[PDB]
């Protein structure tokens, strides 16, 4: 459940994890 | 294994021994390790390992002098990491000092007695004359212990600049700048250079070459001591720092902008220096607003670098004895932290913030594990936040602020919710 | 007359043969570049002479000779500047020659470890090759299509190496990196690239976001036969920076 | 040309004759790989679109892919397979989903693992949209439990949570000291994950100095951390501090480098790539060593640690110089690593770039140190020196020289060969 973070596209962020 | 000896014309900087010289040497040395890694020609390093810079300058009165003791000491007309021969390898002062003139494993003296005879016997009594005179110019660097170096003078028939630099003790621009800096430092009494070098250092990336940029900037940076692209930006930071240690909030705002606009390598360097720069120029009551604000700001690409700065500032407060701010600024800010939008990211910022604020050993030490898991929210990421919050809720915070803590958590519980199972 | 440019270039070839004899053939430690100062002066004069004769394509040939000599003599950061001078002198009259000269500038920047300079030059190449070589008068013509494939692979590896923040991350970079994902389109997305190389570059751009280090190791040996040596160096730098970052000092 | 054209024409015929099926079953059972390979040709695309419109045909197609999946695994063929499993008949949803989890997802080609995750998710949504009868008949209890057990016993449930949560959506129808911190750092540093080595080095640096040796010398400790530990500890030594981390990493590196040299044959022969295994009792032992993936990946990992030690040893305290007893074992290990990399080129393909670099780093630095040089330049190391020459020449040509080219253009025999190799 990974996405791109809004303030830096190279950082991943997590929704289902 | 080896490259040619160097003996620079410049002597050690006196200013570096002071209180504001030692702390400059630590911060400008961090920037130097990184300018060396980014733009050194690496001619004496075969292996990839980034931080293995050395210069071939032997101690004399022997063993090689460390690069961290040779700050601004290498000759400005040499491009960084170039180890090849140039017309100024060894200074006139080192041949006077090492051989007591004051006006290895091999018999190099006999090789130097030879050729002084044989060349004189061809050029005193034009192709050979030019190549033999070249040979004398080069081999004069191994002449020791003699009146017979004045055989060079008696053997009579860039231009003069590699020569004027001895008499005063792109290739044209390099030695012409080196002449200018050496005059201003040693012969001040017998301002346009300082202007026109700033013009050269503010042309385009193409109109001023990289090797011309780095040498002229290191020239001006030496003139400031003694009280007399990511790499182009990193060099410009060195000039800013030497000025700061020899309006203060403007001079820090440019560093936070350097982190927000910089490549990750460039930003990681600035985030290593920023803790000590803050401590050297600001009281921690004024620091604390900016460093939390730039960990939280939406124009922040690098939370994981900022998470190491707000650990130095909190651990400094937690060890200098001003332990009030490592509760008071936590309680002030925890509304902003809990209300940031992306949940795993906001929870992870708080896990850093409380780790950084902690009392004990171990919870101060766990930060690299927290920085490792940036953006995650598995069972171990929520459980660590519960534990780390329970450290703060026990050993820091009085019931009125302990109710303020409960109220801000309730305002987001509607991973925050399971704190209410262990805060009670 | 114009024969002065022939005299100056034949003189420069003599000085460059003297510098190649000393620095490459004999490898003399006693060399200090006096023949190269003479070569750069005679080619400088012949460049200015060709420009006052209105022959910028002839001036660019002399810029390429000096740039090649500087690169061969171990000065890649200097050679990149004269390759870009050559490209600028050629561009209004010979767009494909300018792309050849920019390609040598980018190779020289990679030798000089100037990765952000290389990223900018390849982006300029990919823009010019679409402008001058990718029209109906749409798919690229064969010579320009080979430049486009070089730039795309190299830019993707440089962007994975450098990872620019917002506003340094140009529309041209965001748009390239968008292609190296998948979501909703199977029942041809490879563009100019061979399909095998495209699926491995897709996989690499995904494995680097996930920090999936064992996938990057696997992809690096699978891509080794498909890449140029310069591109295998770039892919090594991406794997190296992933396992042990720069700027940490320790 | 005939093989492919004949199949394409036969697909056109079967597509015009869909009123009977004996030719459709033959083409699927015998030519599934060619149907997938040619799926971009219009008649074969129309034939795939006809197989999508019959339940038994789609069932035969899934069974045929299941029967050749070990040859469909190449990236282009796997993509073409997924393009031919998008749009397959609705009654076969449990069958194609079972194929997607059993044979796919595990592929290193991350784009194809995402393609199949999305297709696996789209099929569970079709099973959720259908009636309970005729969806539960496609995958019952126990079958779904073996899917979820596989997803949780692999890492796939944590890596593909949209799929795992859709399968659950279908299925329903307090803070200790050292003895906790050592356990937490053990959870990060006693496993073969390379994702956070600088953070792992920082964490093991805060284990107290007496426990580091046991924590590092244990069989589960990640050898990838030794080079980070040496590099981090050198920052403490270069600040004028003692480093328990550098000392522990030095003793563990040398202990492992020495310990694997005992696994080698007692008598050494020159490694010659042209025709190995004449003295079969030596070369069969080298195959048993260098073919074992647990030994082979230990070598370039230890060579990374060794090269990180050998590049700093000239500027260390004399207390931390190479023990003179270890100087033979380092030369033996360096040779065995260059031999192992050469053996991997012969039997597999190019070694990993970092592993090629690690072996060549050690070789380079071991010839720069005058003590290690004195071992390999000795008479009793003549076959080791010859192995270095043969392995380096073999690696250089295997990287640089195409078939049909040469490296240059316009006293046992191995000693004379080693002379000619170094001269060219």
């Amino acid at each position: 459940x990974t996405r791109h973070w809004q303030n830096n596209w190279w950082i991943l962020y997590h929704e289902f994890c | 294994v080896s490259c040619l000896e160097q003996q620079p014309r410049n002597k050690p900087l006196k200013a570096l021994d002071t209180r504001f010289g030692r702390k400059l040497s630590i911060i400008r040395g961090i920037v130097e390790q990184e300018i060396q890694a980014m733009v050194s020609k690496r001619e004496n390093i075969a292996t990839h390992h980034l931080y293995q810079a050395w210069d071939p300058v032997p101690s004399l009165s022997g063993a090689l002098i460390s690069h961290e003791k040779l700050l601004l000491q290498i000759n400005p007309e040499r491009e960084l990491g170039s180890m090849s021969y140039k017309l100024g390898q060894v200074s006139i002062h080192s041949v006077w000092l090492g051989n007591s003139i004051t006006p290895a494993g091999v018999d190099i003296h006999s090789c130097s007695q030879f050729l002084l005879e044989l060349y004189s016997r061809w050029i005193l009594p034009a192709i050979l004359i030019s190549e033999v005179v070249r040979s004398l110019l080069v081999v004069s660097d191994l002449f020791t212990e003699r009146n017979q170096f004045e055989l060079m003078y008696v053997t009579l028939t860039v231009g003069a600049l590699h020569g004027i630099l001895y008499v005063l003790e792109q290739q044209h621009v390099l030695v012409m700048c080196a002449t200018a800096f050496y005059l201003i430092e040693n012969y001040p009494l017998d301002a346009s250079i300082i202007q026109m070098c700033g013009v050269m250092l503010s042309g385009s990336e193409e109109s001023t070459p990289s090797i011309i940029y780095h040498c002229a900037l290191r020239g001006l940076e030496r003139l400031l001591l003694s009280e007399q692209s990511p790499h182009r930006a990193m060099a410009a930071l060195g000039l800013m720092l030497t000025c700061m240690y020899t309006v203060a909030m403007e001079r820090v705002s440019v560093l936070f902008d350097r982190i927000r606009k910089g490549f990750p390598c460039e930003a990681r360097v600035v985030a290593r220096i920023l803790p000590q720069f803050l401590d050297d120029f600001f009281p921690p009551q004024d620091i604390m607003n900016k460093v939390i604000g730039e960990f939280l700001s939406n124009q922040q690409p690098y939370p994981q670098f900022m998470a190491t700065v707000v650990y130095k500032v909190f651990q400094t407060l937690h060890s200098t004895g001003q332990s009030s701010m490592v509760r008071d600024w936590v309680m002030l800010s925890l509304s902003n932290f809990t209300q940031r939008a992306p949940v795993a990211m906001a929870t992870w910022s708080l896990s850093c913030f409380f780790v950084s604020a902690s009392t004990s050993p171990w919870v101060a030490a766990i930060l690299p594990h927290v920085i490792s898991r940036m953006g995650k929210l598995e069972q171990v990421d929520v459980n660590l936040f519960c534990l780390v919050a329970t450290d703060f809720y026990r050993h820091q915070i009085e019931e009125l602020d302990r109710r303020a803590f409960q109220s801000v958590l309730e305002v987001v519980a509607a991973p925050y919710h399971r704190l209410l199972t262990c805060l009670r | 007359g114009p024969g002065e440019a022939l005299a100056l270039t034949e003189a420069a070839r003599l000085f460059l043969r003297q510098e190649r004899d000393a620095r490459q053939r004999l490898v003399c430690p006693a060399a200090y570049g006096e023949p190269l100062q003479a070569a750069a002066s005679a080619l400088g004069a012949a460049v200015r002479l060709h420009l006052e004769l209105g022959q910028p394509a002839a001036a660019a040939a002399l810029c390429l000779e000096l740039a090649a000599a500087l690169r061969d003599l171990g000065q890649p950061a200097a050679a990149a500047g004269h390759f870009q001078r050559a490209a600028q002198l050629q561009l209004p009259q010979l767009p494909l020659a300018a792309l050849q000269a920019l390609g040598e500038a980018a190779s020289c920047q990679l030798l000089a470890r100037d990765y952000t300079g290389a990223l900018a030059v390849f982006t300029r190449m990919q823009r010019l090759a679409r402008e001058h070589g990718s029209h109906p008068v749409p798919a690229a013509l064969g010579a320009f299509s080979d430049v486009l494939v070089r730039c795309e692979v190299s830019r993707v590896l440089l962007l994975l190496l450098l990872q620019p923040p917002p506003a340094k991350l140009l529309p041209e970079h965001a748009q390239t990196l968008e292609k190296y994902s998948w979501e909703a389109f199977d029942s041809e997305s490879s563009g100019q690239l061979p399909e095998e190389l495209f699926l491995l570059l897709q996989s690499l751009v995904m494995a680097t976001h996930e920090k999936d280090t064992e996938a990057i190791k696997s992809l690096q040996v699978e891509m080794w036969p498909l890449l140029t040596a310069e591109q295998n160096h770039l892919l090594h730098l991406v794997l190296q920076e992933t396992i042990s970052p720069s700027g940490q000092g320790v | 040309i005939v093989r492919r054209g004949a199949l394409i024409l036969f697909c056109d015929y079967v597509c015009q004759n869909l009123h009977d099926s004996e030719h459709l079953t033959w083409l699927i059972v015998n030519h599934i790989q060619d149907l997938i390979s040619l799926s971009h040709e219009p008649p074969v695309q129309d034939f795939i679109s006809a197989v999508h419109r019959n339940s038994a045909a789609s069932g035969l197609f899934i069974q045929a892919i299941q029967s050749r999946c070990e040859n469909l695994s190449t990236p282009t063929m796997l993509k073409k397979t997924l393009q031919c499993l998008e749009g397959i008949h609705l009654s076969q949803s449990g069958a194609v989903l079972t194929l997607y989890v059993d044979r796919l997802l595990c592929t290193p080609f991350r784009v194809l693992a995402r393609m199949v995750d999305i297709l696996a998710c789209r099929r569970v949504e079709m099973l959720l949209a259908a009636n309970l009868q005729s969806s539960m008949a496609q995958l019952p209890m126990e079958e779904l439990n073996r899917i979820q057990e596989y997803l949780q016993s692999s890492g796939l449930a944590q890596r593909h949570q949209r799929l795992y949560s859709l399968l659950d959506r279908f299925r329903l129808s307090v803070s200790p000291d050292k003895d906790w911190y050592v356990h937490l750092v053990k959870s990060q540093c006693w496993t073969r994950s390379d994702s956070a080595l600088l953070e792992g080095a920082e964490l093991v640096n805060r284990i107290p100095a007496e426990d580091m040796n046991a924590f590092m010398m244990n069989s589960e400790f990640n050898l990838s951390l030794l080079a980070p530990c040496l590099s981090l500890g050198m920052s403490e030594i270069s600040g004028g501090q003692k480093s328990a981390l550098f000392e522990a990493a030095r003793e563990v590196t040398l202990a492992r480098v020495s310990g694997t040299v005992q696994q080698l044959p007692a008598v050494h022969h020159v490694f010659q790539p042209e025709l190995p295994a004449e003295p079969a009792a030596y070369w069969s032992k080298l195959n048993d060593l260098f073919g074992d993936a647990a030994l082979y990946q230990s070598l370039p990992t230890l060579a990374r640690a060794l090269a990180q030690y050998l590049v700093v040893v000239s500027k260390l305290p004399s207390h931390l110089h190479l023990p003179p007893e270890k100087e033979k074992d380092i030369v033996k290990f360096v040779v065995a690593t260059l031999e192992a990399l050469s053996w991997h080129l012969i039997h597999e393909q190019i070694p990993l770039s970092l592993d090629l670099q690690a072996g060549l780093d050690c070789c380079c630095l071991a010839l720069q140190l005058p003590g290690l040089w004195s071992v390999v330049s000795s008479t009793e190391f003549v076959t080791h020196a010859c192995s270095l020459i043969h392995c380096v020449h073999f690696i250089l040509e295997a990287v640089a020289v195409q078939p049909g080219e040469q490296l240059l253009s316009p006293n046992p025999k191995y000693i004379t060969a080693a002379c000619e190799m170094v001269a060219e």
